[PDB]
This record gives structure tokens, C-alpha cells and sequence, in this order.
């Protein structure tokens, strides 16, 4: 009952991210505009959820197989490209580009990108390391690197546009991103907060 | 050319050694949580400059 | 005894003029 | 760590090619105006991508599984037939023909190509061919043949049309184009540029 | 083709690094001064090379055996010692050291080190580590010890002279160094820039 | 050369260029020599030297 | 007790280092006979701040 | 000697010709640690 | 496979100075 050593305990789950929204006409005036999401993927990046809770409770982490899914909520009658990729190194950061399709060439580029409609679903992989690296589950500190296992970015490639070749500008919400995953932790404790 | 030897090796070595002295902070400075933390002592080898390790 | 603590090794190499072939 | 052999670096990825755009009513008054997209599939095509980059850094080349892929930014309430197939010739070009139903008909025939409407999404895949022959990485050069192993070509086959028989004429984005491949490269070295 | 797999791509080569200027009289006054070569051995340390190209297609690298190779562009009749050795450490500085027998004793200290006179040609190893990790291919940020795998320092031990007892004084080209390097990187992407 | 005409084609099994030198070693200069299997990069195009070698 | 072992042995732990560079002191200094002393290093082990023996 | 070049000449640069090794061999006896 | 059509062999020799007896 009083056991000293330190096993993985791999366990599923499923999570609520955030609502997705496309940007529009008038406010897609440059490149970063662009970026609708950038949202890290390490586990205790999502508060009231059952991943971060569970983050809490051990110091590391490794995603076994985690995939971040698109579910649509509009129309067929609208279209809007969405390019979705989990970058595994965080520091890197797409803002600091200004071509546009340099940046959308950066995206596919992740051999675990998803390109997309806005009116349709599907699953954005995560791809994992080969070194057997494991990550912390604490808040974000001094480095970002030992954190986060990956930074899920939402890219916005055409404009929102309607039935016709007409576009759009209230920049309204298309959807919701959710996170079906299966971690495995490594030393029972309890973080700060 | 006088090279140095490429062989990286493992060179594990054992033995104790002596942190630090415990002081428990009594009533009058017991006040607050962080006066109930007695030792803040690294594990890192290079943390314990007296020893020989 | 701990052996190759910090080993060092030479070895020389003539350096002649007008190497022939 | 200096060896000097040549060996198969086989490598996968994904990348962007461009954005697709259906011409509409008033710029479709020809046979080549319904040719939208000529774009070669040599993977020193795509300057910004991973497959450029790649290439530019080996001699030859090899295609061991393309596929080009459309994904719609469009809703259901348009409707667009298109054609897609991979020329594995390049010098073949559709553009001196007249005859409309001939060039699909030199479409359709390709063993490679398929239809589709601009709302769905579907692979054209790449055809290989059988006598072994690598091909060169290098901008193109006196000859097409040695470096483009295809060329995709897309089709305007039926006028864009709104929800009824009505025709548009505003010449709307449709989608965008992404290659999924997987590719054999053979000699290390860096081309000019 | 759309194959979502992350395979180490394992690949060799050779490359063409800096062309050393062993310092002479004039500039040599100090310790300092006797370090030639402060040059990160980096996948991506080497902007016009191929290494640094490829690195910039992938997150990670490991070296699995690298080497630095000085071939020299001078006649024997020449005579100067030279040190070089790559330090593991990114961070660990011999700048700060004021005593010149110091730094040439801590860099001696170092396994995979080696001595030559600036004539003749050797090959600097670079001693890789034992715990399976993995380095980020990116510009150097917030922490060294992520991205670099090594740190190529090469120094100068005797003063630059000639024939006769003539003490050159004015910096010249002595060599040039060449990486004759062999590693795998793991996930493809493409590093801004 | 000569033979060369009188056949159609040819495919080097093995070639290796080999480099005689006529200098002592009191002369210095550094050399690059690799065959390109491709007639085509000319690397006068090329006007950064590092980018050449 | 706590009690340390009380046994003497003797470590014997084998290796190169370096010691120092000699600077000959040509026509202009060598002018005295302390001018033609160019290296005066101990041999004490503890002699060689920088090496690790 | 002097120091002197391919001539019968001597050299006035006060340089510097090479460097020194030490290959040892020790036995230490009593562990402790002394101050510093 | 005409043997030994334009055979060519290279032999070193060194060239040092001062070769004392
Ligand atoms: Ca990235
Ligand atoms: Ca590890
Ligand atoms: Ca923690
Ligand atoms: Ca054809
Ligand atoms: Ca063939
Ligand atoms: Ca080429
Ligand atoms: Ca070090
Ligand atoms: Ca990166
Ligand atoms: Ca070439």
C-alpha cells in the first residue's frame, strides 16, 4: 500500500479546447491575421478540464497518441480553407513570418498536417518524438521546451466567403476544437498553483 | 599529433556524504507557510561544495 | 587504480621536401 | 562517417501547391481558357515548400507515391465539374487544341485521371512509369523531360453555377491544391541557384 | 502517400565550413586572442551549406558521427601548434580565462581533443553523448544545451612564424575546415527564417 | 576517345581522376575536386565563393 | 555513532597532463644566466590548478 | 645555445617552441579534504 | 576486355633534407 516506485500509468480521455473563429474579411488584412488558434497542447494548458487536473497530479508527461479534432458549426452553404498542424517545437513561431504562403507552405510542410473546410470535421494528428523524452506538466516557466510537447496552430487560407464567389465580414464562430488523447504520466505529486 | 583519447566511458563511483544541518523554526517564527521549510538542499552533484564529490 | 584517468598518445610524421612520384 | 556510396534516401512529406480558381462565365469563351491550373510536378517546383528544399539538395529523383489532392473552400450550393490528371509527358500540351470535348476526352483518358465536382474533394494520383529512369531536381533546363516527372493539369468542364441553371460570372476562388508524396532522391549534392 | 509516419532520416555528407586566419603578432596580445575558431557544430550552424539546408526540413538531428577535418593552405616551412576540440557543453565559455596554459590545459582535458601543426592535416571527432537525445534544428534561442550539440573551438598554442625567425604580423589564411558529418532528423517541417 | 566512335554508347563501370603534383611542399593552396554527374549546373551562375565550395 | 571507516589506503590513479609552454628567450634577453632559465615548475601534485589530478 | 636560424644568425624574438607533458603516476594515502 | 589497354602506375618518393650519414 505504500509503494515507493514510479510506473507510467497510461490513461484515455477526451477534452473540450476552445470555440474556433474564422477572422473574416476586414479583419484578415495581413498574415498573422491569419492565425486564428495558437493554442499549446501540453496538458495543463486547458484549466477546467479533466487532462490538466490529471496534469496536476504527476510531474511529467508523454502523449502516447493524442489527435486534436474539428468539429464544424455552420452550414454547408459557406467556405472558408483551414490548414491545421501541431508544431512539437513551441519556440517556433509562424507571427514573425509575412508572406503568406511561405507560411501556409510551413504549415503543410508538418508531416501530421490537415487541410480542411470549415464546414467540414476532421482529425489533426499529433506527432510524437523518438528519443523517449518526457515532458513537465506544470506552468509554463523559464523555458517553454521541457512544457510543451507541441502548440497547435488554426490557419485561415482563403476568405470567408458565401453561396456566391461573395465573401464575408461579421468574422462569425465556425466551430469547436476538441482533444481525444492518451498520456502517460510519470511521478505521482502535486504541482503549485 | 598527441590525440586525446575519444572513448567516452561511465565512470560510476559511490560514497555518502553530509548536507546540511535541519533547524526547526519554533512559535516565533513559525507564522507563515514558507517558515515551515526548513532545508531547500539540490541534489545536483555540484551542490554540495565541501565534499569531494 | 583507475585505468586511463587522462591518457595521452604521440605519434610523429616526417615532413620531407619534394615528395617524388 | 565520410563514405562516399550513393544510396535511396526515401523520404515522405506534404506540401502546398497553390490555390485553385474556377474562371467563371465571361472568362470561359475558349478551350484554353478552361485550363486552370498547369502546374509541373517536378519537385523542384514549389519554391517555398519541403519538396523544393529537399530536392535542391540531391541530382535525382524519383516519385515512388504522388498524389495530388483538392480540397474545397466552396459550399454544396455551387456546382463545378472538374478534371484532373498528371501528364507523365510534359512537352503533351492541351492548350494547341480547339476542340473542347477532344481535350477531355485526352483528360479522361489518362489512367490516372479522375472527375470530380469543385465543392468535394478527391487524389489524383501519380502514374510511375516502368524502365527505372530517375529524374533531375534543377530549375528546368534545355530539356523538360529530364527533370518534370508530370504535370498536373485542372479542368473547367461544366460553367459555374448558382443554386438554380444560373451561370456566375465573378470568377470565385474554389479551393486549393496539396501533394502528398513520397519520393526517392539519389545523389547528395546542392544545385545552383 | 499522405503517410503520417516520423522516420529518422539518416543521411551522410560532407561540407565546407570557414576558412581559419590563425592571428599573428599584431592582433595576438592576449589569451583570448588565441581562440581562431568559436564555431557551433550545429546541424543548422552553417547558413550556405547542405547540412544546414536539410536541418532546416526537420526539427531534431543527432550527430551519430561527426567530425571536423582541417586541411591546411600553407607549406610546412611554417610552424604553429594548433588545438582544437568540441566541447559538449554550449555554455561552458574558456573566453572568461585569462591564463593561456589554463585554457590550453582545460581544453587538452577534454576526450575527444586533439593537437597539430597548421601544416599538416588531422580530424577534430565529436564525442556524442549517451542518453538518446535529440537537438532542435532552429536558430539558437532562449537555452543553447536545446539546439547544439557541440562547440568547435580552435586555438592558437605558438606564434605565427616563417622560414627565417621573421614573426608574420598581419593575420592570414592558414586552412580551411571541413565537417565530414553522418545524422538522422526526425520530424519533418520547415524552420522560419 | 578514338574507340569511343566506333561503338554507339558507354557507361563508366569505374572512373577516378588521380592528381600528380609537381610542387614541394613549401607551396600552399587548397583544391576541390568532384565530378558532377550533371553536364547542366555550371557554377559560374554561383558569385559567392563560400556558396562554390 | 555514525562512525567514519579508519581505513588508510593508498589510491593510485594514473594519466598525462600538461604543464606549461617554454618562450626561448633569444639574443636581446639572454643576457644573464637567471635569463636562461626558461621553465621553473614543481612537480607537487596540487602544482597544476587547471588539470583535474 | 643561441638561438639561431637556417643561417649562422641569431634570432632576437624571445618566441616560443613547443610544450610540455607530464606522465605521472601517484599514490595518495590519507582521504580528507584541506581547506582552501 | 582487352587487359592492360593504358596502364599507368605512380610510385612516391620523399625528398628530405640534409640526409646525414
Ligand atoms: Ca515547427
Ligand atoms: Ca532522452
Ligand atoms: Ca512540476
Ligand atoms: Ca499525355
Ligand atoms: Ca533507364
Ligand atoms: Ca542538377
Ligand atoms: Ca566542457
Ligand atoms: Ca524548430
Ligand atoms: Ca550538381
Amino acid at each position: 500500500a505504500r509503494s515507493d516506485v514510479n510506473a507510467i500509468t497510461v490513461l484515455n480521455g477526451s477534452d473540450f479546447l476552445t470555440t474556433v473563429k474564422v477572422r473574416g474579411s476586414n479583419n484578415l488584412i495581413d498574415s498573422k491575421s491569419r492565425i486564428l488558434v495558437k493554442q499549446p497542447i501540453s496538458a495543463s494548458s486547458f484549466l477546467g478540464t479533466r487532462i490538466s487536473g490529471l496534469s496536476q497530479f504527476w510531474e511529467r508527461y508523454r502523449w502516447h497518441k493524442a489527435a486534436v479534432r474539428y468539429v464544424p458549426a455552420v452550414p454547408n452553404t459557406l467556405a472558408c480553407q483551414l490548414i491545421g498542424y501541431i508544431d512539437t517545437d513551441p519556440l517556433d513561431d509562424p507571427n514573425v513570418i509575412l508572406d503568406v504562403d511561405q507560411l501556409l507552405r510551413q504549415a503543410t510542410s508538418q508531416v501530421g498536417a490537415r487541410q480542411w473546410n470549415f464546414s467540414d470535421t476532421t482529425t489533426i494528428p499529433l506527432i510524437v518524438r523518438r528519443d523517449d523524452q518526457l515532458y513537465y506538466t506544470g506552468q509554463d516557466k523559464e523555458n517553454v521546451r521541457f512544457s510543451q510537447q507541441g502548440v497547435f496552430y488554426l490557419l485561415q487560407v482563403t476568405t470567408l466567403l458565401n453561396i456566391s464567389g461573395e465573401a464575408i465580414t461579421n468574422d462569425l464562430i465556425s466551430g469547436s476544437l476538441y482533444l481525444d488523447w492518451v498520456c502517460g504520466f510519470s511521478m505521482p505529486q502535486i504541482n503549485p498553483s | 599529433r598527441s590525440a586525446r583519447s575519444d572513448v567516452n566511458a561511465i565512470t560510476v563511483l559511490n560514497g555518502s556524504d553530509f548536507l546540511t544541518t535541519v533547524k526547526v523554526r519554533g512559535s516565533n517564527n513559525l507564522i507563515d507557510s514558507k517558515s515551515r521549510i526548513l532545508v531547500k538542499q539540490p541534489i545536483s552533484a555540484s551542490s554540495f561544495l565541501g565534499t569531494r564529490i | 587504480t583507475v585505468p586511463n584517468f587522462n591518457p595521452i598518445v604521440a605519434k610523429p610524421t616526417v615532413a620531407p621536401l619534394q615528395t617524388n612520384i
